[PDB]
DNA sequence: GGCTG
DNA sequence: TTTTTTTTTTTT
């Protein structure tokens, strides 16, 4: 029914107002229909009005396509004529036609991706998406229903807004009291929280301590390590949970009986979730990789995480920018934005680590301007905490956590407090 | 590059390939063959879409089926290494028949008026006086095998319009067959007696004045001093009256091959004809006469007014291109 | 399109009043078109009015033409109808047609000049100009645009200019007396206004404060969020309007009764406007999306916004340039130009935020050179204020606002003024 | 008068000293003339002297030319001769020819520009 | 014997382990054999084991092949069969076949090289080696035997190491005993030795003196000068070797008779090498230029130098770097790395010069932190020397050398030795 | 019955 | 050819 759609795009102002915002060039044909719609779209972009038959003929004469295409477009334009119709049958039929064409294009692209990925490398016609984003494309084929959400009205829609304040399902409480106090109830789902410490100051000890604390509070935690093995992170978690020093495990001061007893005692407790550690090579995982990991975890292991942790965003690969194409600023900003998009998609608290510049190392204070790889990371991150350690603090077994970007509350209040990091047990303890 | 050693070496490499034919005119060297990369068409076993062109600076092979395009050196390096060795070494080493009669062909002017081919040529609206330059046959493969034997294996009777071509002396050296049926191997089958024969129809009828050169021999019949190249090499040189010829092609402004030939003609400084102010819209002059009611003397009026040369021809072509 | 031009010359006075000044017999053709235009010109010269079809036919009978030309003119005259096409498209198309025909004529003229130059002096015609006249001939054919307006005169139009001085309809007050004082009556419609600061300083706080202030004045405000959710920003607007807190909303200190009472009391006010909050994914919107959103808003609800707030220009996506086609100085400036064009098209006050490079994130002052993105943004901007906060300022809850680019008024009359920013209420408070 | 220009570039010295710095390859037709001028220009760039007939026949043999181009260049080289004329008419005639060729090239270029713009 | 080779690759473990590491795809043909070997090589790379017939004709042959290639590979795979042959004859025949194929490939490559170089520029197929490196390709093709020579085993190769020790077949002794007692026998073959003096302190008097000493020691010396012409460098060498003041050769106090007599007296000595001086424009010579110069000298003058003296390292250009960099650290380091690579490739002692920092000017001591152009140059040099004659040593015709970096011995043993400069004769004499 | 770049 | 981030280096 392409002729009817074009005719009522021309000879119906009411029809054009609703269907146009959604009409696209890939929904008609590879011949006369697409060319006619391209003519109409060019005229609309140039004059912000629906062209007439004379305007279409003039644009057709000032066009460069061949004789066959010219004749087809001329016949199609000559066949366009308004008919007595009703707005509803046309809008519903157009919605059905657009949905069918979107599904057809989506399945054609799916077949193309499958037949392209099944090719020897270096001859796979790059810039074509991989099989990993096969379902997502189909998800885009179903989100076309002529029902775009205009937005949220402050006065018209306030009961629904008020039924979001006492819900509190968005906030995931910590286990430390100070972190809950500064965040006013803990971190929120669909966010990107960051730890900035430097090199060998913490920043993975803190992530492991957070993972252990969330695990004790009945949470499913997905640790993703881009720079360490699955057994090193698991060893850190074991040291945190079992209250056994990493030196004791290395020096064999803990027996198998004690280890088994502690593990079974933790297992028999109802208030304990599941922690899963996954390792990827440095620069070999992205947002799409994490989504594939999420899907295979949900299917194979029936594991649905809420506290997804990534060891370092700077070590991950952007899923949109080719490697080493853009500078550190753009690449890191894109990676952080994609991670935040993943977090809001799966509705999980995302925790990450970030390096500071060389000038901030061995300094008694770390500012937000000391971020290493990009200034956009603080802009695209919900909460950031700076971990500072000096010789005096190290001798006191304490670290100073400074609130650098506090989006859940006022950062001026409680800006710097001293945590009791214990490096042997990979644990954070409070001083209150 | 060295073209003749590429022609010699390419031939042997493509000789192994089946459906091997030597398309060698008076000025070009081409080799037709089944493509060894893809096996050409799977459905049609008799198609030879692999081609070798050696008339350029570098002799190149191109396949029209799997879109393979390579030099002859890369082809020899990838597929015939024993032939590739000597090929790169030899680089250093060097560095007429007249148609006297037409059997089973009857001229159209001595035919009866109730003949079905007379009704067709009346439907083509050819003037009567030109009817003594046209013959008709029903045994076209038998006629071709009487002239050039072996091209038609079986002489099945096919009615075709005979189109003898005479030189400046008026001697028939080639003849073209127009297909009367809609289903045919080819619309225009040109048959030569000897390979250096003229492919320009009606050179013996050129009078004084400008010479109009068209694409169809039937199209030249409406035209005073109208001759027509029957494809072939389309060589401007082999075309006489170089000082005074008029280059008329079919009216097709959106066709890329026609404007490619226009660009080739106008870059040579020739006198090319332009349909940019034509009141008619048909592709050829015969179609203009048959479908748009045009009489010939209006067409003799239009072209003479719009004869173009050089820079003012280029700007016209610029506006006639799209 | 000669037929359209002639038909709208005869049958349209508005078209005749803008194109007849620039029209010649050489522009049309050498056949029936030129003869028809010559008849029209002769009739308008003899009688100063546009001829009719009957008058044109009578003149054609009076005038003498050969048989072919007579038939062509009769056929062309038969083909004239009103056909009320758009005026803007018609004038643009006739300007293009005139320009192309003039260029063709100029090229033919210079080709004839060159051909005549090669002739021997005895044979050559003295009427044709020399080759030295080739360039200017090609230049006068490039200056045939349709524009009869010459501009202001400062001595012949001072009355109209004084009347324009009294047209203050472009101004929009600020609800803040200091901002009105420094803008000489508030912001103006169709202007790009920017509120720039560092990361986590209160850019979105200022945007929401401006939205609330415009809402309380009766304006229609369209808030386009690029990072936060719709409910999160609406929470800040609620904290500004209801004036309780941000934490008290999340800590349950507000009983539903009070929330309903305050919302209904604000509904009872006749000085309140409409506020719509729209969220977009990062890097997925521009004026092209904004124009479709505007059309959908106008269709679905009686909402034509007077104020358009964009959460951040940087997070926005340029229309023509791809996601990472060019560097920051280009696409950021392109987005700024597109936003200003959208504002001047919709005649709305456009507000957006801008980021500051790391060099001024901890400085007591910020200059225009401290713009994180392209420096073309402080070229398309009109009132680029700047927010500077220090430890002493945060102690007094008083952000410093520095006038960075002031196109409305004097940038240095009140260069730096203190505000009374309340972070809990997301409100700017003037200081007296 | 391309043949005369080439002949007096090869066989004359004052003419060569006067006209060579202003000659360009774009002033000659794409046939034998442009290729012969290419050979002459390459020889002058490589040896800083005007080539002889033997030099060009050596340069023609050591060239990557097709059969038609080779035949045309050889015929044009054979046709060259030193016709005695005056070194005041030659210079002005060459200047006129160069100006005409420049105008022709400019006209073709602007026609191509106008064709490109309408696309 | 491709079929036998493939059959015993598939069906023989000993033959596989013997001949596989020396197998290459460029040995069999341009038909079925190459494709079969490609399949085998891909299988071995993927699984680290010899494929079977099933793996070849099912798991691998179902790939992107044409009909003719598929048929050829199928026939060849079906033709493979194990045959009882002695595993001393098979290895020898395979080695002979590999050597023959390597020679054939080298001959074809040099044919192509000659054909390409015969073509005029702009079509010369860059990255293809020049005609000069034809013999090295043939020599490489000759030595293509199946001998395991990967690196230097410590225990298996101590005989050759002891032969090198006793022969001292790396040292090139100086003519100065002071420079031999700190280098333990002189400079080594594949080394980069550097002089740092300052501005008009030396730095070419020293290089010329070293060249003169090497010339008197029978070595072939190549002096590549970037800052001085060939004639002036040769004049400095003449002043050094003829015991005539540099001013005397300019004013004219030396007659032609005694000059020719001294030159012929030097000529008759069998203990005299050849010194060739070549000048390049300042900043217009890289390591590739030096390699071309070496090849030209070897081909034309039969000159293979043992000492290469570049007059100045910092005014050369980098062959690897394509875009000039304002950063002097990276450019100078790259130049030094390329020069040392050239030295170790040609086994020639490479001496060069470096500029000291302005702070070190008129400083009685120059540390390694006084290097001017780059800090990476001292890291790549095998032996550096500093000339620090400030004011008093000039009055005594002395120069003090510090030995800043010494890879031939301990630089703290004989750090200073106060060399006896003579600027008139442009030489160094000891203070024994 | 031919057709490429 | 400019523009902007980050880093590293060096010179004054
Ligand atoms: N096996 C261990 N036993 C005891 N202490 C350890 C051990 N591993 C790490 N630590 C301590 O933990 C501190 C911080 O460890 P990490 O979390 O690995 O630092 P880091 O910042 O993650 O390293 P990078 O540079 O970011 S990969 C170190 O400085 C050590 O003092
Ligand atoms: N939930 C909250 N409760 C109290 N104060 C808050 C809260 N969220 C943010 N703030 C304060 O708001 C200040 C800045 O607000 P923001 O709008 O986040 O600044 P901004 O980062 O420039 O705007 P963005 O990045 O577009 S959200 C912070 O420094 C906090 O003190
Ligand atoms: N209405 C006004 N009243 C008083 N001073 C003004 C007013 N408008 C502008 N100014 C001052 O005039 C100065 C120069 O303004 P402009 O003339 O626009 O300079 P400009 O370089 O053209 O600015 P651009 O075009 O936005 S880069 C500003 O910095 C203000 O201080
Ligand atoms: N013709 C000469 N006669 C006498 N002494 C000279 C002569 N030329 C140079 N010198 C001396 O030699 C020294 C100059 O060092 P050179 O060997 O020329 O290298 P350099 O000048 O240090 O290198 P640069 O980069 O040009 S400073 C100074 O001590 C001069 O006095
Ligand atoms: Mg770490
Ligand atoms: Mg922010
Ligand atoms: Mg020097």
């Amino acid at each position: 029914m392409v002729e009817i759609i074009l005719s009522h795009l021309i000879f119906d102002q009411a029809y054009f107002s609703k269907v146009w915002p959604y009409m696209d060039s890939e929904y008609f044909e590879s011949g006369p229909a697409k060319n006619t719609f391209k003519l109409i779209k060019s005229h609309v972009n140039e004059y912000h009005s629906v062209p007439s038959i004379n305007a279409l003929n003039v644009a057709l004469e000032n066009s460069s396509f061949t004789e066959t295409e010219y004749s087809g477009v001329k016949t199609l334009i000559s066949k366009l004529a308004d008919s007595p119709e009703d707005h509803s049958w046309l809008v519903k039929e157009t919605e059905k036609y657009v949905q069918q064409r979107a599904m057809f294009n989506a399945t054609s692209k799916i077949i193309e991706i499958q037949t392209n990925a099944e090719l020897p490398p270096e001859k796979r016609n790059k810039k074509m998406p991989d099989v990993g984003a096969i379902p997502d494309i189909m998800r885009q084929a179903l989100s076309i229903s002529f029902d775009s959400y205009v937005g949220h009205d402050w006065m018209d829609d306030y009961e629904a807004r008020w039924l979001s304040y006492m819900n509190k399902a968005r906030k995931v409480p910590f286990k430390l009291r100070i972190l809950n106090k500064i965040t006013k109830g803990g971190a929120e789902t669909g966010t990107l929280n960051v730890l900035m410490a430097g090199v060998n100051v913490g920043k993975s000890l803190g992530l492991c301590s957070l993972a252990a604390d969330y695990l004790q509070l009945g949470h499913n935690v997905l640790y993703i390590s881009m720079e360490m093995a699955e057994e090193v992170c698991a060893k850190r978690i074991d040291a945190n949970m079992l209250d056994v020093s990493l030196d004791d495990i290395d020096d064999g001061h803990i027996s198998y009986a004690e280890y088994k007893g502690k593990m079974e005692k933790w297992r028999e407790k109802s208030t304990l979730g599941r922690l899963i550690v996954k390792q990827y090579p440095t620069g070999g995982a992205d947002a799409n990789t994490f989504r594939s990991l999420l899907n295979e975890l949900k299917l194979k292991k029936n594991f649905v995480p809420t506290i997804i942790i990534v060891d370092y965003l700077g070590i991950c690969k952007s899923c949109r920018i080719r490697v080493y194409s853009e500078n550190s600023y753009t690449t890191v900003k894109a990676i952080a934005e994609e991670l935040r998009a993943l977090a809001v998609e799966t509705e999980t608290v995302l925790w990450t680590a970030a390096q500071v510049g060389k000038q901030a190392w061995d300094s008694s204070d770390v500012n937000m301007s000391d971020i290493a790889e990009s200034a956009g990371l603080p802009a695209t991150a919900d909460f950031m905490l700076a971990v500072i350690e000096t010789e005096e603090l190290a001798a006191a077994e304490q670290q100073l956590i400074k609130q650098i970007k506090s989006r859940y509350g006022d950062k001026n209040k409680w800006n710097k407090f001293l945590m009791g990091v214990q490096k042997g047990n990979q644990k954070w303890v409070e001083i209150e | 590059s060295i073209p003749w050693i590429d022609n010699e070496f390419a031939y042997r490499a493509l000789a192994h390939l089946p459906k091997f034919t030597q398309v060698n005119n008076s000025s070009t060297f081409k080799l037709r063959f089944r493509c060894p990369v893809c096996g050409d068409s799977k459905t049609d076993q008799n198609k030879a879409r692999g081609w070798y062109y050696g008339d350029n600076n570098e002799g190149n092979i191109h396949c029209y089926n799997c879109n393979y395009h390579a030099p002859i050196g890369i082809y020899l390096k990838e597929f015939e290494p024993d032939l590739y060795r000597e090929y790169i070494f030899e680089i250093r080493k060097e560095k007429k028949k007249i148609i006297k009669s037409l059997p089973s062909c009857v001229r159209l002017d001595k035919l009866a008026e109730d003949h079905p081919i007379i009704k067709y040529v009346k439907a083509r609206c050819i003037p009567k006086d030109k009817w003594k330059y046209l013959w008709f046959t029903t045994e076209w493969p038998k006629l071709v095998n009487s002239i050039a034997p072996g091209t038609y294996k079986k002489e099945i009777s096919e009615p075709r319009l005979v189109i003898p071509i005479y030189n400046a002396n008026g001697k028939a050296e080639s003849f073209q067959g127009r297909a009367l049926k809609k289903d045919a191997p080819q619309k225009y089958i040109t048959i030569e007696a000897y390979p250096e024969a003229t492919k320009i129809y009606g050179v013996e009828r050129v009078k004084d004045g400008d010479v109009y050169v068209l694409e169809g021999p039937i199209d030249s019949l409406f035209i005073e001093n109208g001759i027509a190249i029957t494809g072939g090499q389309l060589d401007l040189e082999v075309v006489p009256f170089k000082d005074r010829r008029v280059w008329v092609l079919d009216n097709e402004p959106r066709h890329p091959d026609t404007i490619k030939r226009m660009t080739k003609l106008v870059d040579a400084g020739e006198r090319v004809m332009f349909w940019d102010k034509s009141p008619w819209k048909s592709k050829d002059v015969n179609d203009m006469i048959r479908k748009e009611g045009a009489t010939p003397e209006q067409i003799m009026e239009y072209m003479k007014n719009n004869i173009a040369q050089g820079l003012m021809a280029k700007m016209r072509l610029s506006k006639y291109a799209k």
